[PDB]
């Protein structure tokens, strides 16, 4: 049902994949370079598998194993629902001196006839940054440009100190 | 009902410009500094932020300046001591004593019809557009702007006959009328502009609430003894009753004025048609 | 015994991308050819790029431009992630320029318009494809440009800059080779300028075996203009290859340029303040001064870099949390300024931010 990648990372003249999912029949793996692969649809559940690398039976030591009552050592695979969906798989996967001032922040829209209510369109980079006027007569003037949806608003607050 | 439905559809956000400037005053700010800031920033109205209340309490406009000036003026020989040393809250406590008024505002998502009705319902010209999710004031909706967008849709898709506006008990001033007297009329009548009349009933000029900021700008507010004409020396569209409402709306936006004066065949005042009335009729 | 993903049979490796091999895929029934980028889940988490890939997939899935490689689907397996994309036969634009010489004015102009149309589409969608080179510009059967490696791309976020020096030194902007902060689009314009030079000349404007002299040449902005070059394009190359990002061309400046405008197809385009407070003290003294003042106001915080602070405040009225970011930058060889940035989440958020700043400014220098 869900596609599963089976990759053997080693050398070999002939490599086969035996598993519970194919009644332990020897399936041949195609080689690119030092990797032997096969992608196959698997029913979400528990599956045991082994490799037949050049006349010898083995498991991938880096992959999870299962030792049996009879001493058989096969690799094990738990096919999850989260493994099949991109963003579910990516969510589960995630578990000096000061910088020089960018010249962009020195480019104000307040300083740069027409309407005084209207201002030029700002560069995204200078949005949410606080700008201020020199405290003249014990009153501070603070300003910042913010965007509401597709429009921008430069609010300036006249606040005493 | 044709234009009425159009307003009930379009959101307030559609009228907010791409890049706007908003001036906000903290109530603790000295009121003289506040009016001078309106002038320097080129803004006609500015919302007020109460630091202790952590919310927008109201708005400072030119009416506030007209109210302080008339209420507290003594003469050109004495300073308007209060205007000089009074905070916005100190004055708003006096101005709105027992008669208290809360903040009237609109959401950007709310319709144009919701905003037009809210202007007439509360008897206001400046409406702040506040986003509820952020609590931030974005734009200040004016009659001039709403009637501008509706004029674009009117083009793409008589005055005596329809009878729109106030034509009786009109508040007017003479050429010689002092500024202080005019300010008093603006207070008692609660009107945006006073038409300047000659020796005879004929209209020569118009002194508006706007022309009062020139006193703040030129720092000439301490002398209100000067005539209305003397004050208007720092810088007149008339319509008749035999003109169509669509042509009256067209003439208004073509010059971008807040009202048209109804003059007779001999240039004498008969009534007034304001942007408040046009938008009331189209609701 | 054929390797299959989707219904496409995986074949020859086209190349090795930013985070994995890219192999051809030919459909079982139709014979339709696709390019498949193989991302090993365990390898992408090793060089912690799980977030980078998540974003890369998110962007490329909603893009649709005739000169940007389409990402058809992402097939996920327990072991690996398979990105199925559109295949182009023409291969690298670089190899084309190698085999055949420089492209003629008409040919170069056509291809440049197509490349820039895509670079624009990216920027319009707040995506800046760093590492823009002829090696990453693929050609189809009909000689159409196709932008392809979005491995080193990044998002353009309101109020933030990028630091990562990404592309090939020859195509990298001076600020990128200087490891300085950038907005994003300007560094793509520089790269596009180099691509334009490569198209017209068949060589690189900035190239030297001696790496230090190459880096000097880039930062000096001096490059050779062969005699065959039309002064109007020399004009455009001069505007695009400006060492000063503020003096450098924008897509609009290019769109308006007379050389670019020529034969341009319709289908391509759809038409007394101061920053913060500056203190001449030692950088760490400023950091001690701010921290002692932030706690004095009873504000919470988290120290990111030794010059980056993520501060929070509890509103005594609205009972809402208001957060801002503080960053110290170096202005002169003598002065340093502290920058205040509001971070997006009752009363006004914007005004609450001003009051937060104002308080700290009152207890500080210039
Ligand atoms: C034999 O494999 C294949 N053959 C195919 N054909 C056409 C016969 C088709 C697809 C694959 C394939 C390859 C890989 C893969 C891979 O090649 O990884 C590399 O492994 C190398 C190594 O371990 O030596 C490192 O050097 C190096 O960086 C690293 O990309 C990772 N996950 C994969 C999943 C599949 Cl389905
Ligand atoms: N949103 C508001 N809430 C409460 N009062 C307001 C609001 N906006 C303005 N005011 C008040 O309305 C009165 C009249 O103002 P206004 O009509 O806006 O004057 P102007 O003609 O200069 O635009 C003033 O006293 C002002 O304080
Ligand atoms: N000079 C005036 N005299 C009487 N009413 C007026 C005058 N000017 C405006 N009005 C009325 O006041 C209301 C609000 O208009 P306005 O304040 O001019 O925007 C409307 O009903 C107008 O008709
Ligand atoms: N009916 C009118 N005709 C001509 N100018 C007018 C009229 N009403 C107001 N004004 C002018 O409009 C300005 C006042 O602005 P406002 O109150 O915004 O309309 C002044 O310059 C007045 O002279
Ligand atoms: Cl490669
Ligand atoms: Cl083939
Ligand atoms: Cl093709
Ligand atoms: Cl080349």
């Amino acid at each position: 049902a869900r596609p599963t990648v089976f990759r053997w990372t080693g050398g070999g003249k002939e490599v086969y994949l035996s598993g519970s999912f194919n009644n332990w029949s020897k399936l041949p793996l195609t080689r690119s370079q030092n990797n032997f692969v096969a992608i196959l649809d698997l029913p979400e559940g528990e599956h045991q598998y082994k490799f037949f690398v050049d006349g010898q039976w083995t498991h991938d030591p880096s992959e999870p194993i299962v030792t049996s009552q009879l001493g058989t050592v096969n690799n094990i695979i738990q096919v999850k629902k989260t493994d099949f969906e991109v963003f579910d798989a990516l969510m589960v996967d995630s578990q000096k001196a000061p910088p020089i001032l960018p010249p962009h922040l020195l480019q104000v829209i307040l300083n740069k006839s027409c309407d005084p209510a209207l201002l030029p369109e700002p560069n995204h980079v200078m949005l949410n940054h606080l700008y201020a006027l020199s405290i003249k007569d014990g009153v501070m003037v603070l300003s910042a440009t913010h965007r509401y949806k597709k429009k921008y608003v430069t609010t300036l607050l006249y606040k005493p100190i | 009902s044709v234009y009425t439905t159009f307003m009930k559809s379009h959101r307030c956000y559609d009228l907010i410009p791409t890049s706007s400037k908003l001036v906000v005053f903290d109530t603790s700010l000295q009121v003289k500094k506040a009016f001078f800031a309106l002038v320097t920033n080129g803004v006609r109205a500015a919302p007020l932020w109460d630091s202790k209340k952590q919310s927008f309490v109201g708005m400072l406009t030119i009416t506030d300046f007209i109210n302080i000036l008339h209420r507290y003026y003594k003469s050109a020989l004495v300073q308007i001591y209060e205007l000089e040393e009074h905070k916005i809250e100190t004055w708003r406590e006096v101005y709105l004593q027992d008669s208290f008024k809360p903040l009237v505002c609109i959401s950007p998502n709310a319709s144009l019809f919701d905003a037009v009705s809210s202007l007439i319902r509360n008897k206001i010209h400046r409406l702040p557009v506040i986003d509820p999710e952020s609590g931030n004031t974005l734009y200040i909706l004016t009659h001039k702007r709403i009637l501008k967008f509706l004029k674009l849709f009117i083009t793409e898709f008589s005055l005596e006959e329809l009878q729109i506006g106030t034509y009786a008990n009109i508040a007017m001033v003479r050429t010689t009328t002092p500024v202080y007297v005019a300010l008093g009329i603006f207070v008692q009548h609660r009107v945006s502009a006073l038409p300047v009349v000659d020796e005879k009933g004929r209209v020569v000029d118009i002194y508006s609430k706007f022309d009062v900021i020139n006193l703040a700008a030129e720092k000439t507010y301490n002398n209100l003894d000067v005539s209305v004409t003397k004050a208007l020396q720092h810088r007149v569209l008339k319509c008749y009753l035999h003109e169509t409402l669509e042509a009256i709306i067209n003439r208004l936006v073509e010059a971008e004025v807040h009202r048209l004066v109804v003059v007779d065949e001999h240039d004498v005042v008969k009534g007034i048609v304001s942007l408040s009335d046009i938008l009331q009729a189209l609701v | 015994g054929r390797v299959k993903i989707g219904h496409y049979i995986l074949g020859d490796t086209l190349g090795v991308g930013t985070f994995g091999k890219v192999k051809v895929g030919k459909h079982e029934l139709t014979g339709h050819k696709v390019a498949v980028k193989i991302l090993n889940r365990q390898k992408i988490r090793s060089l912690d790029v799980v977030g980078k890939i998540r974003r890369e997939i998110q962007n490329l899935k909603l893009f649709r431009h005739p000169h940007i490689i389409k990402l058809y689907q992402v097939i996920s397996t327990p072991s690996d992630i398979f990105m199925v994309m559109e295949y182009v036969s023409g291969g690298e634009l670089f190899d084309y320029i190698c085999k055949n010489g420089r492209l003629d004015e008409k040919e170069s102009r056509r291809l440049f318009q197509q490349i820039l149309s895509g670079v624009d589409y990216c920027h319009r969608h707040m995506v800046v494809h760093r590492d823009l080179k002829p090696e990453n510009v693929l050609l189809d059967a009909h000689m159409n440009a196709k932008i392809a490696d979005f491995g080193l791309s990044n998002m353009m976020s309101d109020g933030e800059f990028l630091r990562t020096s990404c592309g090939s030194p020859n195509y990298a902007a001076p600020e990128v080779i200087s490891g300085r902060l950038y907005a994003g689009p300007e560094v793509d314009i520089w790269s596009s300028g180099v691509i334009l030079y490569a198209l017209l000349c068949g060589t690189l404007p900035f190239d030297d075996d001696h790496v230090p002299t190459l880096f000097k040449k880039i930062c000096d902005g001096i490059f050779y203009t062969p005699q065959y070059l039309n002064p109007s394009v020399i004009s455009l190359l001069k505007h695009m290859l400006q060492v000063d990002p503020m003096k450098r061309a924008t897509i609009k400046d290019i769109r308006e340029h007379e050389w670019f405008k020529q034969d341009l197809p319709k289908y391509l385009f759809p038409e007394k303040w101061h920053l913060g407070i500056r203190s001449q003290s030692r950088p760490n003294d400023i950091m001690a001064e701010v921290c002692r003042a932030i706690k004095q106001l009873d504000y919470e915080w988290k120290v990111v870099n030794p010059y980056y602070l993520r501060v929070r405040r509890k509103n005594p009225v609205t009972s809402t949390f208001s957060k801002m970011s503080l960053q110290l930058y170096q202005v002169d060889s003598r002065t340093y300024l502290l920058d205040f940035r509001s971070i997006d989440d009752p009363g006004s958020h914007t005004i609450e931010f001003f009051e937060m700043c104002a308080n700290l400014i009152k207890i500080l220098a210039q």
